[PDB]
């Protein structure tokens, strides 16, 4: 079985890139034919981004000498601008003109999960319906190959032109293949502009040094493919052969030496004996009507029957095989099957909350690992455009210029899915302890709750004043 | 059973007959060929007085408009039990795939199919421009003789009178016979394509060999055609004014192989003679309900359920290619 | 089975280095083909570093005579500088220009887990986008071999040039092999500069004296390889042979002596008997249509059948074999399988919290053992650069110079993953007891909570004043 | 002992026989060649009536389907005791490495190996298209004569009757003999590759030397093939219509060297003749349990423990290349 799937013995990058197309193609096959990939990407979406992905700008006020109040007001301005620019209802923020920021993050994270890499391009849109002429078009991974599909070279390696030190200079984007009859032409695309401008945002997780591509799926999913095939076929055979039945006719006849002599005489010159016996047996079956049930017994003149003696008859064991292996690959691939297909077998209280909190912290890990890159890159490009357009005003006491301290000025964090609910009592006792001991700040409280302290305080002011005015109890 | 669109060849390499003399394709929504329906040559001289204009001009009613196209529908199996044509070392792991083996074997099967219909069409072409008669025939089918109308002066023979074999191999010049047969051809002749031994006794005359120019002197796209089909058309060279070619194509019949060309024959005519490719109805329910009743060819891949529970590739066509002017070529049997 | 894997009887270093390439290559094979290594490295990442790795500078104020307040303010300055330098959004802190500090620690810890060693190099970047011209390029372990792949020598031993006493002087870095056709050339690299500058940070855990390389994985994982193979093959055979069926035809015939005499006469000169019988049986099967189901019974003229008598039919036992061995190697390799593939079988409350606290303390062990080295080395290099650039001001009353007391001045600790959550009630009763009895300090409280006392106090001030101003309840 | 993947050459430079006439590779999972199993030429003419379709068409049952492939498995040692081929001054320090010496010496060893099997395959090819007979023979092995079926008119001799040596060196033209031998070749001949002295007495006739065109007049990719293998194939030039080539390849046998070609021989045929490369089973446990029972070649590097405690490179193959149409080439021994 190791024949149809073969690992070379070498560093992972040189063991994957030669068989990149086959592994990725069979990955496409399984993610299309199989529901597990859809469920996994959907849960990753709903744990990492969830409803939305919220920007929070925190310029390094302490290091830059900027006042915290000026930083906070400038952040208010940039947050209002960014939310109003992102909430465009006409899907107009993409060059394809059919994806908002939500689906920017969606397709980016999905493709960085599947192929391990995502490709964003900051292009200059001309549609004047918005103040900001920068859109972000996502680039397929099929596009990145060496110019004219040539094999890897000295410095042109699977489509990326690098130096001897590996520094990613640029890329050869092959032309799109949709419809299925466009030819591919390779075009030069630099990774970033010299001034720090993020033109081609290439975010991938390298497992080792010098690696150019991300992680796969199929190269650990062939075994589900062939287990589902084998369980499927074995259930089919079991079902079809629980009551397969042979309906033949035998007789006494069979006078050993006499039967053999009759057969030999028929073979030599006395076939009339066989013809007469066949006629008698045909008359037998047409005067009997030899019929078993609703159907006719298949015509068998005496002396021939099937021997449907069977193989071993122990239990198939597939039960504990499949539970063990589903277990196995479930906290292999990472998301547990007791919800990837939802068993409720013997699961208990500590079971539930321990599994939930470890899995949720681990999704927080993946979120902070493979979402903040895209978030910061897009925010940096948008903030550069805003500074170009003088939408928001930089602090006058800027210790470093915007172009010099884009990292310092464009320092930001992002908020993923909403408020976690698992037990209730858990979150509420945590909340009461934090609010009584002061062990929670504005920033981490809002991180835990998916809200904002400024708005909760303003709305509590509104709550109290409306209760006082209408006669309610604050 | 794979879709209709899996019919990509980009391999059209017919031997200069259906591509150069017989470009004039007419697939119909109707069974037969109706030469009255084809405009063919248009009544193309008369004008009208400078006061008003005249009557309505039609397709000028061809006298004979009823012949049976050769509706050819063969098939084969592409059963994934063979080891296939393995192009050198392009990853036989995909051949190990039943999917890739089945798709490139339907590729191979269907290409055999259209080259089969092409070779039978070339036999039709060689019958057509060698005698003006074509035998629309087959078992469980009446033999219809389809005649373009080749005239007697287009069938005059070299053996009549004095033979080139029965002539001086050194001083006699067959050019005199060349214009003798070319004059009654209703046009200019610019290819003298022979069958092999026909060209052999043609060139046996010295006058031929010091009259012919072996040089390229590239006249037209015929050199490009020979470079394309370097198989059985052989550009001997220039005879000065006219091009000298030899066709040695062969058809591999049921148990044996033999050349398309007879022993010693010639057709004198132009490279731009008008050739009709009338095509009949395609008797396939798929073809009718998707409108391929009027087309060239039709492939399909399809599964039989039941007794012959298998899967096949089926090719259907109905050509009745002929020549518009049978008098355009003079057909001569040689010495 | 001991044939394809062979231990010599000798000290571990001389028992591993001769078979270094084979063991490491099969380790690559299993970490690429198998999901367990990916899950283990991911959990090690999320337990050791987690979200981030936080620096805290504590110069030995008491020993150096430095005031604690001056030390704390100087630490504030260096922490602001280090966070703003580390938060670079363009991935520009590496020579490869594609990894931030997070992935510095990520690749370092991953490679120090796999090969037991990590190789960092402090190089002088020329990119002027940042104030600090020092980057840190990580060096592959394949690079360290003797000059031109020569075998171990007197003092040149597997690429490291040492003395008789073993002191690691320098290294022979072979040239990179990506693309797969660069030749290797060996270049000299000293371990550290004489002035204490950390040029080539070589952090590895030696199991014994004189050992040069770290620990492996495959040399304890071959047994998972071959158990997964054997369980896979045995499930395949079980599935395919639960209903394998022989469909032959026998008859009565068989007149012993007569049949033998007929066969002998056929062998000698009377093959016409066999031809006649074969014709009769062919007519038999073509006049019967001997057909069992949807398929034709394979053509068997009488007198020959398969004897598919089986082997023993006891239960395979693989169930308790595999549970025992998964158990076994699970708290062998160290991380328990009841989460490396997530069983919830009969697991209880004391089960959960005892296992969780012991495993988490043990990850705290690994963190403090294999992360603080890299953290301190990188911090020392960065602080040396900062002192060169006069970014932060050393205390004026320095009892020892910076170059003399780099260890004393550059004394630091680091914070790994965020706030542990397992039970809730546990952490909250611990917190209330510590805050009532005063049994927790600033430093260990912030270690337990993943926060900072200064910022929690400042934000509590902000909390109270905003509640007072807006009308809320402090 | 190094892995299977250390078998990278990108050096396929066979002398225009196994690459141009004998492209038709058929490696099998079965020992012998089963010409009935190979489809070869397909029964390729008949259609069916425009009512229903006919029977099922098969591989048309080759009459003889049992010959023994030349299972050749040689080996060598790559013992790191030699100084090797030192390409000029690419850092002999890596040669000083046992690792680099051993890997590039297995490179050298194995390349010698496939060029050995290639040269024995070329001897098989020259036997095949020079007499239609091949001697599947070796010590401790029965000599099987594998015959494609070359006909008598494909073995007619120039010395019979009048010899070119026994002719006028100035006025006689051997072109007449050229078409005389080409006519019974079942196709057109477009290469007249000679052995050296054969071409010598061919060109000794003046008519040849003022009939041939020394110019390029680049006809096909044969000039590219000569530029590639500038070793032993020599593109003399154009003879006008046909290309003139000379093969002077040599095999270096056990103690001596001698040319592949006999003294004075010729084969008249096409450049697109069909050549089969049927390949037998590969008798190597590695090959069977990884599925290389049906392939071209198999290398391996492997250590023997015990009496011959050493390490070797082993190459295994099983070619039985033949020609589909032995009648395609007329084989003539010259004056």
């Amino acid at each position: 079985q190791l024949r149809s799937w073969n690992p070379p013995s070498e560093s992972v990058d040189a063991a994957l890139l030669p068989n990149f197309t086959r592994g990725n193609a069979r990955a496409d096959d399984l993610v299309r034919n199989n529901g597990y990939a859809a469920n996994a990407i959907q849960l990753h979406q709903d744990h990492i981004v969830g409803s939305f992905f919220r920007l929070s700008h925190r310029p390094s006020w302490r290091y830059l000498g900027i006042g915290e109040e000026e930083a906070r007001a400038f952040s208010r301005e940039v947050e209002a601008a960014w939310k109003e620019f992102a909430e465009d209802d006409c899907c107009c923020i993409d060059v394809e003109r059919k994806r908002t920021f939500t689906m920017m993050i969606r397709e980016g994270v999905a493709m960085h999960a599947f192929n391990g890499e995502l490709f964003v391009q900051a292009t200059w849109d001309t549609s004047s319906s918005r103040l900001f002429r920068t859109q972000f078009r996502m680039v397929s991974p099929k596009r990145i190959s060496n110019p004219n599909n040539t094999g890897d070279s000295r410095n042109c390696r699977a489509g990326v032109q690098i130096n001897d030190s590996g520094a990613a200079l640029g890329y050869y984007v092959s032309e799109d293949g949709y419809p299925g009859w466009m030819p591919q032409k390779w075009t030069w695309i630099p990774r970033e502009l010299p001034g720090g401008r993020a033109s081609f945002i290439h975010v991938f997780e390298p497992v080792e040094d010098g690696q150019t591509r991300g992680a796969n799926v199929f190269y650990s999913v062939m075994e589900q493919m062939k287990m589902l095939d084998t369980l499927q076929n074995t259930q089919l055979q079991s079902a079809i052969v629980k009551a397969m039945y042979a309906a033949t006719i035998e007789s006494e006849l069979d006078t050993q030496s006499a039967m053999d002599f009759i057969l030999g005489a028929n073979s030599q010159e006395q076939r009339e004996r066989l013809t007469g016996w066949i006629g008698e047996i045909a008359a037998y079956y047409a005067a009997a009507p030899v019929r078993l049930g609703g159907a006719k017994v298949p015509h068998l003149m005496p002396g021939d029957s099937l021997n449907l003696q069977t193989a071993q008859d122990t239990d198939n064991g597939y039960s504990v095989f499949e539970q063990s292996l589903l277990r196995y690959i479930a906290a292999g691939l990472g998301v547990s099957y007791e919800q990837l297909s939802r068993n409720y077998a013997q699961m208990s209280y500590s079971t539930a909350r321990a599994s939930a909190n470890e899995s949720w912290a681990y999704f927080m890990g993946r979120r902070k690992f493979v979402a903040s890159r895209q978030a910061s890159q897009m925010f940096l490009c948008w903030l550069e455009e805003a500074i170009v357009r003088r939408v928001v005003t930089l602090p006058s006491k800027a210790r470093f210029s915007f172009q010099e301290a884009r990292s310092a000025w464009g320092n930001c964090d992002w908020i993923g899915s909403g408020r976690m609910a698992i037990d209730g009592l858990k979150e509420v006792q945590e909340a009461v302890m934090l609010i009584e001991a002061g062990l929670s700040t504005y920033e981490k409280e809002c991180a835990k709750r998916g809200d904002d302290y400024q708005e909760i305080f303003a709305q509590q002011v509104r709550e109290t004043m409306e209760r006082r005015a209408a006669g309610l109890k604050p | 059973a794979q879709l209709l669109a899996a019919n990509e060849q980009k391999f059209k390499f017919d031997p200069l007959f259906l591509r150069l003399f017989f470009r004039e394709s007419y697939p119909f929504t109707t069974e037969k060929v109706y030469l009255s329906q084809i405009p063919g040559l248009v009544n193309m001289a008369l004008y009208v007085s400078p006061i008003v204009s005249g009557e309505v001009i039609r397709s000028r009613g061809g006298s004979t408009s009823e012949f049976t196209p050769g509706y050819v529908k063969p098939k084969h199996e592409v059963n994934p039990q063979m080891t296939l044509r393995r192009l050198p070392d392009e990853d036989p792991q995909n051949l190990a795939d039943p999917a890739y083996r089945r798709r490139r074997i339907i590729m191979q099967n269907m290409r055999d199919e259209e080259l089969a219909i092409a070779q039978v069409e070339e036999m039709q072409a060689v019958s057509a421009v060698l005698k003006g008669k074509y035998t629309m025939t087959g078992e469980a089918f009446d033999p219809v003789e389809v005649d373009m109308g080749r005239s007697e002066e287009n069938n005059i023979t070299q053996s009549g009178g004095t033979e080139w074999s029965k002539r001086d191999k050194s001083t006699y010049d067959p050019t005199d016979d060349i214009e003798a047969y070319a004059l009654n051809a209703s046009g200019v002749v610019n290819i003298i394509v022979f069958d092999p031994k026909g060209w052999a006794l043609f060139r046996s005359f010295k006058a031929v060999k010091e009259k012919l120019d072996t040089r390229r002197g590239s006249n037209s796209e015929l050199e490009t055609a020979v470079k394309d089909l370097g198989k059985a058309v052989s550009y001997k060279g220039m005879y000065g004014d006219v091009a000298i070619v030899v066709y040695s194509g062969q058809y591999v019949e049921n148990g044996v192989k033999k050349n398309f060309l007879p022993d010693n024959t010639m057709v004198l005519g132009n490279t731009q003679a008008r050739g009709l490719r009338t095509y009949g109805c395609i008797q396939d329910a798929d073809a009718q309900r998707e409108g391929i009743n009027a087309s060239a060819r039709y492939p399909k891949n399809w599964v039989t359920t039941g007794d012959p529970a298998r899967e096949f590739t089926m090719i259907q066509s109905a050509p009745l290619m002929l020549l518009a002017d049978p008098d355009e070529f003079v057909s001569v049997q040689l010495a």
